[PDB]
């Protein structure tokens, strides 16, 4: 709840700003995916 | 009893074997067709996701959720959404369910359709309950989930048609065949010697009787008897679907005439 | 992309009627009443039906195209008789075999056993 | 990937049936034949849909996150 | 069903038979070498340069990026960034012109030369329709 980013191995909430760049926290990896939304989505249901 | 004559042989909770005597080809298809396609029934249809950290995508999971059979035993009193006054839906036109598991264990944990669960009011109807005729207890079988995958969702199940969605249909296979020997040659038999030690004798051959070799072809003669046989998915039990059937066929005509009707005054 | 709303096929548009009647110009005493919103399931009933009243001389149907959900049935008629008629007279005759139905299957399942 | 509910062809439900399969097969030793013969399934279409479906998902579950 | 085509059962689609999910990458990056020109990720606006996507931005969040769940079509910008020359021209990525989708995922990391750079995928599950080769 008010989360940014999750790394890809792990998965770890990660939530940094720029003039930061990349990196983990005690994981490194500087993959990083980019969570979700909570514009909660709705389903044509067919 | 003045007409058209059913008589059951054999019948179960989603078997209806019988002959259906005395009638217009022409109808007894039109039964066939209108049950297949036009009987009413309840399934879900707009699936609201909070999470779903499956191994399968959201829209995937969302048309499964579309075709798991849903209560329909009292659908013929919920209303159109359509139709509902209200803006989107309401327990007047829509039952809500609610699904969530969690991978809890480390042996794979399954999301049946027992897992469903009601939401909003039945207001007392019989209607939308999942529908299990597995014998363990558990109905179809949604998805899978690992150790720590979520699925969180929302279904709002609507009244509907197959001829909108085959996921409305209530019907499955229907059985039918009309004259089992040849006698109407409404068929030309292929073959390579014998046309009758070739093609098999449909069980069907029993209620009716066999040609006699000197007899010459019965022209005048047209279609009565036609064995048939409804399998139920089960939202509706057997004696229903046959029964809304020669029911939606009846109020679709009928509605022509209420057309014609509404027409003389201008 | 293009694709036509499924609904398209049983609900009715604007402007629309369940039915146009109109006079074929061919014959006398003929008429091609157009069906919105419907198919081969009405009709053929209708038309077979339309064909065991013996003041009726011709009665045919054609769904145009499958595409969209019309469906086109003419019918011509015995000196005086209005097709309406005709037409209204078979409607009836099948509800009634209809109901017919509905209470010999509903006697009979009653019977049975399971 | 998850055995399907209802076969595409004939309708009839078949979700809740993939687990039976399994069982009759390698538990209580029978050949595909009769096992899907137990289950009620008739309609070959409706045969074919099992016989046939093959559970990936085993495998996508393996992948750790 | 003439002239090597098929007719297909209506009905079965809807129970599935034939249904693909299709996804699609898309990908990016901040220039390179330079020492006072440097591209930079956001979600923009004016700012005297006025070279902006005819479509709309506002799928976009601040870090310059859509979110996962949202849907896209159109010219639905999904990946805005400037270039700021002498005072900060556009260059953001319009989804394609004919496609239309769910985000799925969305990467973000460095590259080797230091670099800020993306891969924004999207989604779609397409149905088996009218003309579609078989
Ligand atoms: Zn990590
Ligand atoms: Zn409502
Ligand atoms: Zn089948």
């Amino acid at each position: 709840a008010t989360l940014k980013y999750i790394c890809a191995e792990c998965s770890s909430k990660l939530s940094l700003s720029r003039t930061d760049a990349v990196r983990c926290k005690d994981c490194g990896h500087r993959i990083l995916l980019k969570a979700r939304t909570k514009r909660l989505v709705q389903f044509e249901a067919r | 009893e003045e007409g058209p004559q059913v008589k059951i042989r054999e019948a179960s909770k989603d078997n209806v074997d019988f002959i259906l005597s005395n009638v217009d080809l022409a109808m007894a298809n039109s039964l066939r067709r209108v049950m297949i396609a036009e009987i009413p029934t309840l399934a879900i249809d707009s699936v609201e996701v909070e999470t779903n950290t499956t191994v399968l995508a959201d829209e995937f999971i969302a048309h499964r959720l579309g075709l798991i059979p849903l209560q329909s035993m009292d659908i013929e009193q919920l209303e159109y959404s359509r139709d509902c006054f209200c803006e989107d839906h309401c327990d007047k036109c829509s039952v809500v369910l609610t699904l969530q598991a969690f991978g809890e264990s480390e042996s794979t944990t399954n999301v049946y359709s027992k897992d469903l669960v009601i939401v909003s009011n039945l207001m007392g109807r019989n209607i939308g309950h999942p529908i299990i005729q597995d014998k363990e207890g558990n109905g179809v079988l949604i998805c899978k989930l690992r150790k720590g995958q979520e699925l969180k969702l929302t279904c709002v199940a609507k009244k509907g048609i197959a001829k909108e969605h085959a996921k409305w249909g209530p019907a499955a296979a229907i059985e039918f065949e009309y004259d089992p020997w040849n006698k109407l040659k409404h068929t030309d038999y292929w073959y390579e010697q014998d046309s009758a030690k070739e093609w098999p004798q449909s069980k069907n051959c029993e209620y009716e009787d066999p040609p006699n070799e000197g007899d010459p072809f019965d022209y005048k003669a047209q279609a009565d008897t036609f064995y048939m046989n409804v399998e139920s998915v089960g939202s509706i039990p057997v004696d229903q679907v046959v029964v809304r059937g020669i029911d939606t066929l009846q109020k679709k005509v009928a509605s022509i005439l209420l057309a014609l009707t509404q027409m003389d005054q201008d | 992309m293009n694709a036509p709303d499924r609904f398209e096929l049983f609900l009715l548009g604007e402007g629309e009627s369940k039915l146009k009647i109109d006079p074929d110009t061919k014959a006398p005493n003929a008429v091609v009443i157009t069906f919105e919103k419907e198919d081969h399931t009405l009709g053929n009933l209708i038309r077979a039906e339309l064909l065991n009243d013996r003041k009726v001389l011709f009665a045919a149907y054609k769904v145009e195209h499958p595409f969209f959900a019309r469906f086109k049935l003419r019918i011509q008629t015995t000196e005086g008789y209005d097709p309406k008629d005709a037409l209204k007279n078979a409607c009836n005759s099948i509800i009634n075999k209809l109901g017919a139905l509905k209470t010999n299957f509903e006697t009979e399942w009653n019977l049975q056993t399971l | 990937m998850i055995v399907p509910v209802r076969c595409f062809s004939c309708g009839k439900v078949v979700g809740d049936k993939w687990e039976s399969y399994l069982n009759l097969l390698q538990e209580d030793e029978l050949d595909e034949g009769t096992a899907l013969s137990r289950l009620g399934l008739k309609r070959y279409c409706c045969r074919r849909m099992i016989l046939t479906h093959v559970d990936l998902i085993e495998k996508f579950l393996r992948y750790n996150p | 069903n003439q002239e090597d085509s098929m007719i297909m059962n209506q009905s079965s689609i809807d129970r599935g038979l034939f249904r693909s999910l299709f996804f699609r990458s898309y990908m990016d990056q901040e220039k390179k070498y330079g020492m006072s020109i440097t591209e930079t990720f956001e979600k923009p606006q004016r700012t005297n340069t006025l070279r902006m996507k005819h479509g709309t931005y506002d799928k976009l969040d601040d870090d310059g990026l859509i979110a996962p769940g949202v849907r896209v079509s159109g010219e639905d910008v999904i990946i805005g960034k400037t270039t700021p020359i002498s005072s900060k021209r556009d260059a953001s990525t319009p989804l394609r012109s004919t496609e239309n989708g769910i985000v799925d995922q969305v990467l973000v990391t460095t590259n080797q030369d230091g670099l800020k750079f993306v891969k924004v995928r999207v989604r779609t599950t397409k149905i088996p329709q009218i003309g579609d080769k078989f």
